[PDB]
């Protein structure tokens, strides 16, 4: 009996990351996996106790005021009601939780223990439902789910994916295989079958190096490089055709950029006119998917020399399907009024902060 | 007057036993007696509508350019070509073994010299280096550096190791000092996934999709600092498109403004050193061969002097070798891409 | 109806290896696959067009007396008849078609096109069934299936699994998840519907590096390395509790040799003495599912210095999960006559060359 | 009179803030402003059964082995221990910033050379080395040449190219010039599955699971010809098991055998070669110690010269380091490896 997401006058907030308060996921989990969390921590791929592969720079890559007077970035609940849905006028703000928090800051869905995965994603949304979504209905979930394991993370959906108070289906940006494989369609189907739409946030781990040619070196290359997943994820959800097999799918790259995917599915084109017929059930050409099927959010926003090309770019990929997104409470926090260009149309500048973003969420 | 150089087409090994003039005889007997397995790589499916297109001198089997006769013949038909840079995709970097890697590298750049290069004198070819040891790649191309037929480094663009690792730094060392710039290829060694995520599961997936190891290989040979310790490097993107460049650069220039403490010997911007560094040719165009695009791909890079001419003799594109003056409006723009901008590759002169 | 197996005077070899002749696979192959191949070939997990990462180094890796008079070692069906079947007494003798074609090892089920992947292994099934089976019913079948694509594998073992003219199910040492995963169950609750066991015969490819520490060099690597994917795959089929879900599972790992699990098993048993509490679920000791679940196949036999040592191992490991294999017509093929050292004890060998393998395969007499 | 050494025990480094003293003012401050992510390993889970025994002196957060007062206090207290080789296995081999790898690795050393063997002379040490730039890590090895407590260089069994790579020859080299024996310790960089088939979903798994690895670095280190180009160089597997070494020789020199050619510098039989260059740690023994068993596999081995007694200080393992006894009846066993072989490695005397 919650209301359906009501965006009028206010803003659409795709990436809003909370944090479980220490011990707060503690209800929601068997004892086995309390126990087995002391003794263990949360596996996953690599050999690091408590941190990932590249551990975060400067500060833990927070903004330096979003710090509460306990917690970590994002685990206040009336820090982030007053620091940001007042703040923006942010009315459908995302969350998307990426650590059960405590001691441990990757993505549930990725311990490499699938079953202690899918507990601490699902403890993941019942906490998230009960502190945060329905205390403050402005903010809605998007639920982890297992997506190396289908059959938990099927269930997961089908257990709280008709709530009110979930928008969207949380993944992460690497996986074992490219997201086009049928291992996943499981939980499109699933997904489709609550119309709900999935998005894919930034991630490290996965199985594979984070570029497919190496391990990265230094800072820049890590951060830059996480725009290449996102580029071998859309074209293997495209060439696979996963979407004629779902045709009702909508997927969001989310924190990977915008720009980079216009040339991109550019050259797809391009290539695709000479060598289609290794595919031939492949229904549409490969760019005729974007608009019904992938958007994308903008931070970090792209920032080219000439900001005439920034808007030039967007609507290259598909302007309908670029949707706003803070980040809160990261370092490279983008901002609703000081994000986009002084020369940037004013109709797409609308339409991200609002139109696009109501439409993926099935806003009306 | 700078000469028009094809800055990418390729010569194809015709099979293993081609090699056997080239090879000492323990090399020899032991590729007879292994029943000679092909390296023959699947980059350009042989069968597929990219390997070689239609108006293409084939030979007795029915394949393009495994001779210079049968390449030489097409290439230079309309007298528009001066010179031609060859680059021989035959997989010895997928070799293993890295003592036959070695053997089979030096016997494939005899092959190209005295059946190409002794051939027809408006031929180049890069050097085909083993970079499975990147000590062993160094001294072949020491060992080439004499005959300045070999006007480039082949390197594929897929590696083992990104090529900003330490590691890899005896290839930029006597790259320098020899003179010449490298060149990225589209293909790979294949020793992780292709991409971040998995394997492409088509070769069109592959194909499309090797522009983002590119963006991890430029970010890798720039941070680590290979524009500062071997400043006189020059990098050509043979066969990887163009249009990628732009928002890889716009991010990779944005991040190195926070991040610059950690790479503090990168004292000038990415994008100043990615114009200045970096070259790539134009098969395929990726659709900057339409209305205007052409124009506005150069605007977006900022700089005019990195797009250089190629055919990619013989694979069929989309579009074709010239189709590409349909994109631009400037007769400057054409006259750096045709012929001026790769006098600052190879110096080479009508 | 073709009838069950039988074992006499004769003995099982749980490994040889069929080649369909140019062109044979066609008849079963839908045309837009026979297209599909023309042009791009099988793309797997290589950049090369024909061949494996690691091709073989001495005149295929083949028996140089096992060639036909035009063709590859074992696409002649007499030649594998009299040189073969024939000459060793061999009475169930389990086919594993590692390639589509004149090829070593390419296997079909490791196609990166998983749509084609499937084609082959339905058409390789059809293919070995009507030329070699039906033909000769000493020769059975193990079917290769898609692992890394379970939905079109459990389609093919509910397809042809019941066909007499099937033993086992086929698959690789390698994949992109060890075998334990989830993911595979599927494929094992589909071959415990059809009363088939599984073979996993030694693979490259799967997705990953050779070692789970880089690719190796050298021959002696390579070639001795296929050991390390099979330690690697029981511990993660014992640890998961897939036997714990499939209490009536039979599964062979065929060419990872023998000795070496014994050992490997023995660590797994005393770790888990320390560390089991991270794996509650599991219900019984490691060691104690190996009776009911894992067997192997012994070539290429082990060669101890001292030659008692292979009883002892082969005893240590599971001396009733021991099952001979000839590996014909590769070239370091096992003889049944002079593969077991000469104090070797009877008891054990009558097993290993009948018994063992009757029981894992569902024969009787 | 040579020493009955401890071959293998461990330090455990508090917190990464233990490194400050050690490092330039350039890290401190770097260090403390990323807040210190630890790279503490979970190779022994700190709250697993593995981490330490119930009899370890901790300290006040209950941790085992973070200070030499504890572990020499609990390793020497029954005099039967002369020295005690640290190994600290702190995640420096998994930073992959080279530079701050190298930094890391080098305050480690310092750190341990200053708050452990200054503190008591009968503590050893190896060198941490950075591997992800074999140049590093073959320079880390001449600066703690100078030291000669340090007394074997640690690397990880599982890293990024197999060990007998070119690429890695430096670290063999360094290791040769210095007298120091390499040893591989269970521990990985983790920049690939830890094994062929993909990742171990459980540490347990994972941890039985790298005996595999161990056989690929052997063959790797022999095949590509490590012990002809640096004859000296002896190497000792740290707390990987042993039993599974038989079959593993028997079927290595069964190939080599079958593949002369492909390697002619290998002219003695891996069996040979493994007996004569490579030592193994008794801590775990998995199972070795029951009745009989130890007799049985150095028979199995073929030399009593391989295994060196360690106690894996402070690990629990289900036996402990002197239950190696109940599976022998040799007294002459018995001191090979409580004294002597682990002469061949040190030359510690008493
Ligand atoms: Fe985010
Ligand atoms: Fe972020
Ligand atoms: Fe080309
Ligand atoms: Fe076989
Ligand atoms: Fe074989
Ligand atoms: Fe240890």
């Amino acid at each position: 009996t919650l209301p359906a997401p009501s965006v009028t006058t206010g803003i659409v907030d795709a990436d809003i990351h909370p944090v479980p308060q220490d011990g707060a996921l503690e209800p929601y989990l068997d004892d086995r996996w309390k126990k087995h969390i002391r003794e263990y921590g949360v596996r996953t791929t690599t050999g690091l106790q408590f941190i990932s592969e590249y551990p975060q720079m400067y500060g833990g890559a927070m903004r330096a005021d979003a710090w509460p007077e306990s917690g970590y970035p994002g685990s206040d609940r009336e820090l982030l009601r007053t620091q940001l849905l007042d703040k923006h006028n942010i009315q459908l703000g995302v969350l998307q939780c990426l650590a059960p928090g405590g001691q441990t800051l990757n993505p549930a869905g990725q311990a490499l223990n699938q079953e202690l995965a899918a507990a601490l994603c699902r403890a993941t949304n019942d906490w998230q439902l009960e502190h945060l979504v329905y205390p403050d209905p402005r903010m809605r979930a998007a639920i982890p789910v297992t997506f190396e394991t289908p059959d938990y993370a099927v269930a997961e959906i089908e257990r709280v994916g008709a709530d009110p108070g979930v928008v969207a289906v949380l993944g992460t940006s690497k996986t074992l295989e490219p997201l086009g494989s049928r291992k996943y369609w499981p939980i499109y189907e699933a997904s489709v079958a609550q119309n709900l739409p999935i998005q894919f946030h930034l991630s490290q781990g996965g199985g594979h190096a984070n570029t497919g040619t190496g391990w990265t070196s230094y800072h820049t290359e890590y951060h830059t490089g996480h725009v290449q997943s996102f580029q071998s994820q859309l074209l293997s959800l495209v060439l696979s055709g996963t979407f004629d097999r779902f045709p009702t799918l909508k997927v969001m790259f989310v924190e990977g950029n915008v720009a980079h995917f216009a040339p991109l599915i550019q050259r797809m084109d391009y290539t695709w006119e000479t060598l289609r017929g290794e595919l031939p059930d492949l229904q549409r050409k490969p760019s005729e998917y974007i608009r019904d099927h992938i958007w994308a959010s903008t931070q970090p926003i792209d920032e080219p020399e000439k900001p005439e090309h920034l808007a030039e770019l967007l609507e290259e990929f598909c302007g309908d399907n670029v949707v706003f997104a803070t980040d809160y409470p990261h370092f490279d926090f983008d901002d609703p009024e000081t994000a986009f260009p002084r020369s940037f149309p004013v109709d797409l500048r609308d339409k991200i902060l609002r139109g696009n973003g109501m439409r993926f969420f099935g806003v009306t | 007057v700078p000469a028009v150089v094809d800055c990418d087409v390729h010569a194809v090994l015709p099979s293993p036993h081609s090699l056997i003039p080239y090879l000492d005889e323990y090399w020899a007997d032991q590729l007879v007696a292994q029943l000679a397995p092909t390296y023959e790589p699947n980059y350009h499916p042989r069968g597929s509508a990219i390997a070689q297109h239609s108006d293409a001198s084939v030979d007795e089997n029915g394949r393009a350019a495994t001779t210079a006769e049968n390449l030489v013949k097409d290439v230079f038909a309309d007298g528009f070509t001066d010179f031609a840079v060859v680059n021989c995709l035959y997989g010895v970097q997928q070799i293993h073994q890295p003592r036959r890697e070695m053997a089979h590298a030096r016997a494939l750049n005899h092959w190209i010299a005295n059946e190409w290069l002794d051939k027809d004198d408006r031929l180049r070819a890069s050097i085909v280096v083993p970079q499975g040891s990147p000590r062993a790649a160094a001294e072949e191309i020491d060992f080439w550096s004499g005959d300045k037929r070999f006007v480039q480094v082949l390197l594929l663009g897929q590696s083992e190791l990104l090529y900003g690792r330490e590691i890899n730094w005896p290839i930029w060392e006597a790259a320098e000092a020899a003179g010449l710039p490298v060149t990225l290829h589209i293909g790979g060694v294949f020793r992780q996934a292709p991409t971040s995520v998995g394997w492409p599961a088509s070769h069109l997936e592959w194909y499309v999709g090797q522009q983002s190891n590119i963006e991890a290989q430029l970010n890798s040979i720039i941070s680590e600092g290979i524009l500062q310790k071997f400043p006189k490097t020059k990098i050509l993107l043979s066969e990887l498109g163009f249009n990628w460049l732009p928002p890889f650069m716009w991010k990779f220039d944005k991040l190195w403004k926070s991040y610059r403490p950690d790479i503090p010997w990168v004292q000038e911007s990415p994008l100043e050193l990615i114009r200045e560094h970096v070259r790539v040719t134009t098969s395929p165009s990726d659709g900057a061969e339409e209305a205007g695009r052409l124009d506005s791909i150069v605007d977006r890079l900022g700089s005019d002097r990195m797009l250089v001419y190629s055919s990619d003799y013989p694979h069929k594109h989309h579009s074709g070798p010239r189709d590409i003056e349909n994109g631009t409006h400037s007769p400057e723009l054409l006259d750096r891409i045709y012929r001026r901008n790769a006098f600052d590759l190879y110096n080479l002169v009508v």
